């Protein structure tokens, strides 16, 4: 029954001309609900789900003010960072920021967390403690050793435990009818002949919420992985997830098999067979 | 460090001629970010897609969803292009009703 | 809600 809150922030400089793309979305869970982004006309935080647009005009003109701010220092950072590298000017880079915290099936806080990534690799992170810090290289090392001065552990530490989980439980009441409930995925099995001997079994997962899920196959009532194929989770773009499971069986054996769908939607795990 | 994008094209719902549903290209797993991505209709460009906001995953590789509105019919053929600075040339990855 | 103060690199 744990809850969690995200922000992801995602900067692109653009030495052609300009300042870099700057892209900004929340999340409660698998839902996202705000989102910024530096190209749009409002240059305003935005909504994104129907419950957050309860909240009045001094939530939208704080989030879109601190957002704001991020970017900017967003854009400071990319600078030091070509320099702690190195790097010429001319070339395009990229700087991700995630933070957030979670709160245990107690509805307590039960982490916190705090990362930032250059060019698609970690840079720093706040470890699980939330005091000592994560440095990938030396580049990082003079960050850590910057923050570490100025005391910037501690001040997170204050967020991800108040702050941030308060905020997570207003969320999780205002949009209950939604974030509260949890949407079983809807499961069938289809049949396509491959050959004259063989056929393939595929195993859907249809329209469930979150996304988190396991599907896995059985071959009288054993774990079979060769000759089988899973694809990754993907949205269905109304909020709902899908995923499928196949095997490839020996025509007029297909009862031997059984597809087990796992998901917390589910009082008890689901158990297909084919027709 | 780069990246190349996972592919996949479905629709959201069961496909059934004649029915109104959604065309979804889901790219993943890709870095850096800027990326093309455009649906087909019989070779052709569609006008109407939209996408996602830009997101990422626990390893900082990024994800979108591109669709649009559509009707399929028995003979309308529907696909996925992408173009990423890691591909040589444009990848395309055609619709299939049973995936 | 989002972070209200943010340190740079």
């Amino acid at each position: 029954g744990s809850h969690s809150m995200r922000y992801f922030f995602t900067s692109v400089s653009r030495p052609g001309r300009g300042e870099p793309r700057f892209i900004a979305v929340g999340y409660v869970d698998d839902t996202q609900f705000v989102r910024f982004d530096s190209d749009a006309a409002s240059q305003r935080m935005e909504p994104r789900a129907p419950w957050i647009e309860q909240e009045g005009p001094e939530y939208w003109d704080g989030e879109t003010r601190k957002v704001k701010a991020h970017s900017q220092t967003h854009r400071v950072d990319l600078g030091t960072l070509r320099g702690y590298y190195n790097q010429s000017e001319a070339g395009s880079h990229t700087v991700q920021r995630m933070y957030g915290c979670d709160v245990g099936s107690d509805w307590r806080f039960l982490r916190g967390y705090h990362q930032y990534a250059y060019d698609g690799k970690d840079y720093i992170a706040l470890k699980e403690d939330l005091r000592s810090w994560t440095a990938a290289d030396m580049a990082a090392q003079t960050t850590k050793h910057k923050w570490e001065a100025a005391h910037v552990a501690e001040q997170l530490r204050a967020y991800l435990e108040g702050t941030c989980v308060e905020w997570l439980r207003r969320y999780l009441e205002n949009g209950k009818e939604t974030l509260q409930r949890t949407d079983a995925p809807k499961t069938h099995m289809t049949h396509h002949a491959v050959s004259d001997h063989e056929a393939t079994l595929r195993c859907w997962a249809l329209s469930f919420y979150p996304a988190e899920i396991t599907l896995t196959w059985q071959r009288d009532g054993e774990d079979q992985t060769q000759d089988t194929e899973l694809v990754e989770t993907r949205p269905a773009g109304d909020g709902t997830f899908q995923k499928w499971a196949a095997v490839v069986v020996p025509s007029g054996q297909e009862q031997r098999y059984t597809c087990h769908v796992q998901h917390e939607g589910l009082p008890k795990p689901l158990t297909l067979r084919w027709e | 460090i780069q990246r190349t994008p996972k592919i996949q094209v479905y629709s959201r719902h069961p496909a059934e001629n004649g029915k109104s549903n959604f065309l979804n290209c889901y790219v993943s797993g890709f870095h850096p970010s800027d990326i093309e991505v455009d649906l087909l209709k019989n070779g052709e460009r569609i006008e109407k897609v939209e996408h996602s906001d830009l997101s990422f995953s626990k390893d900082w590789s990024f994800y979108l969803l591109y669709y649009t509105e559509f009707t399929p019919t028995e003979k309308d053929e529907y696909a996925c292009r992408v173009n990423h600075v890691t591909l040589s040339q444009p990848k395309i990855v055609k619709w299939d009703r049973d995936m | 809600s989002l972070y209200n103060t943010i340190a740079t690199l």
